[PDB]
């Protein structure tokens, strides 16, 4: 079964943290039974911007990709201190150093095998995810191989 | 007296969607297909038949406003052209 | 509301459309029968809120095409089937010239859904079934004239929509 | 640039036959359903859609002669009108 | 022969119907494609005697109306599954407005079947493989233009026929 | 499965033997794998009369029934000396011997409990057939508990 759930359309930050909407679903209800659970969600790029860009690593273990989004001053999300946090400024071009909150690992998806996560590279063990936060939905960091709240990944629609 | 007729004839079926599809339906305002049907049938059943309206149905569904929808028309039967002629 | 079909395409159309179209019978001896069939309350699935409003809507139009509406709430396969079979046989039919089969429930690809389906308890009435039971073998009183079913049913899990790139 | 579209939209399947039925062909001139339907795409086109191209040609099949048969039009998701426009 | 529609009333039918019909692309940059496939020759069952009669009149037809068309015979379902596949991610589709899918076969209700069909070793093409094959999912080339498919086959073995007096 | 076989709609009598046509097959063929046998053949009453009649006997074993038909003086079917001839003799009102060539037994039959077959009242095992002769059909009675040829029974559909 081709399970889809999620699509974020687009939301601007906040008070230095990210938010992103989804789609208007004023209580319109399926006609199947149920389930309709969340596991993923990858859908973006309705024509706020999400800066995403790779780096080669002179040593190979996944390619590296950047997160960043633009404000006054661009803003880069960051693992440091294994906290979560938004360091403005922009990389200093390619990065030199491999442990760097910059860059992250991307990882294929058992589903449709066409989404990708991200994998921190300043740590080993954490990982992306974007959980259900009152009205919006909250950009936090949370870890894989515990089955935490829903557990919903944050998936990204690769380039055709 | 007798004479031949065939088994099936003069059928039509107005499925809410497509296979291997979901329905959906408003809370507060009952399902859209079927709301969409009832203002199709209101304001175009004068002068379009019913083929002809389920077009139009299904024409307001082409373009997937919010979430996405659209109904099909399946075991089409019909042989002639059934105009409803509301109140005579 | 709903707009009246004014009386000069009434003459004007069959006239000159008789062997395109179906006949209408005169006004006070047609007695026509249409079928509303709904389930809002189950036993295993969460309930179709908002049923109401579609039932009432619905009932409101079929009555403006002036249609003799019976309307039928959780009634399960066997009811099902036993319900479509007496609105077949119905001894107005022969003064009828059309009918109307309004369906409106949970359902899948094979038909729609009863009020105590189960995923280890299937039960669901098939197209097939319907369109056997209304065919001119089964009901000898509806030979040639239009049968329109309208359902309002889920046919597959996976959502109807997909992301492509212009 | 993305946006929504639907898995399946703008199809029409015209089947030589009602569901547990049977189709004849003859072996002179080939199939009965075949060759009615050359005949109306070649008198019809010019001035009818697909759509009316297949009522005419189920209509045609309305009162058996000889053995009785009748083509139906099954998963039609179709949300325009479709003209083939031979040769303009 | 064929009718030919007037070009003054082809460029007024556009105009006055833009949103109601399916867009027409220019005629000399224009690569339509339809596929006709009839086998004749099976393993098991009787020849299709007057096929090959029905091919020529098929395509005659489609080419009057300006299509590519690709002939087939003979397929197993693999081999029925393959072409159709090959067919629908040819390059000149994306230069195409429309498609024409003509089938001629033996049949059951499921669908169309090849040649090899036993009823110890069933072999049948489904029409849900055909409209998941052809669909906006697999087949994004075909994107907002009508699939025409045309089919001649059996369904149940049951002669279409009812003798009812009155 | 609901079989139905050949059908006849209407043809005379010739030479004082009684044929019966079918519709026009002009090499018409199924898109089914074969089968297509002939089993029971009914129709008729599409608009060379086949009178039939039905007695009551004093001795109720089922319904007794009488076939004939118009010729320039009617003719009856009969089973007498346990062969098959035509005997241009109107029945004599209500007959009574029971041993009588004219009234014949109905039975039901499997199919569609709407058809019924024809059995000699003036022996015991015979049975009325119509079998595949030449290019039209033969009346011609046959034994139905002895498979001979394609054994194709000759039924009649009951009024409404």
């Amino acid at each position: 079964v081709e399970d889809n759930c999620i699509n974020f359309v687009a939301m601007k930050f906040i008070d230095n943290t990210l938010y992103f909407i989804a789609e208007d679903d004023e209580n319109l209800e399926s006609d199947y039974f149920g389930k309709l659970e969340s596991k993923l969600s990858v859908i973006r790029n309705l024509n706020t911007i999400f800066i995403i860009s790779m780096y080669k690593d002179s040593q190979p273990r996944g390619m590296a990709v950047t997160i960043s989004v633009k404000c006054e001053k661009i803003s880069t999300l960051s693992c440091e201190n294994k906290i979560i946090s938004f360091k403005e400024m922009n990389p200093p071009d390619n990065i030199k150093d491999t442990k760097s909150d910059i860059i992250f690992f991307q990882r294929s998806v058992p589903g449709h095998d066409n989404k990708m996560q991200f994998e921190s590279s300043s740590y080993e063990g954490y990982f992306l995810a974007c959980e259900k936060e009152r009205d919006l939905f909250k950009l936090i960091l949370k870890k894989e191989d515990e089955l935490g709240d829903r557990s919903i990944m944050f998936t990204v629609q690769n380039e055709d | 007296a007798v004479y031949k007729t065939h088994v099936e004839k003069d059928f039509i079926a107005f499925c809410s969607s497509t296979p291997h599809n979901v329905s959906w339906r408003d809370s507060t305002m009952g399902s859209i297909f079927i709301t969409q049907l009832i203002t199709c049938f209101q304001k175009y059943s004068w002068c379009c038949h019913l083929e002809e309206v389920f077009r139009k149905v299904q024409q307001s569904f082409e373009t997937p406003r919010a979430k996405a929808q659209m109904p099909t028309i399946e075991r089409l039967s019909m042989t002639r052209y059934f105009y409803l002629f509301p109140g005579n | 509301a709903l707009k009246l079909c004014p009386h000069e395409e009434f003459l004007r159309l069959c006239k000159e459309r008789a062997e395109e179209i179906y006949p209408i019978k005169e006004r006070n001896n047609r007695t026509r029968l249409a079928l509303i069939i709904c389930n809002t309350e189950f036993d295993h699935l969460p309930p179709r809120n908002g049923a109401d409003f579609d039932i009432t809507g619905m009932k409101e139009l079929l009555e403006g095409l002036d249609y003799s509406v019976d309307v039928e709430e959780n009634l399960t396969a066997r009811d099902m089937e036993s319900a479509l079979r007496a609105f077949a046989t119905r001894p107005e039919h022969k003064s009828s010239d059309s009918t109307f089969l309004v369906l409106m429930s949970h359902g899948i690809l094979e038909g729609i859904c009863g009020t105590v389906h189960d995923e280890k308890k299937p039960d669901v009435l098939l197209y097939d079934t319907i369109f056997q039971i209304f065919n001119n073998r089964n009901c000898l009183s509806l030979k040639d004239k239009p049968k329109v079913i309208i359902v309002q049913a889920a046919r597959g899990a996976n959502r109807g929509e997909l992301w492509v790139r212009d």
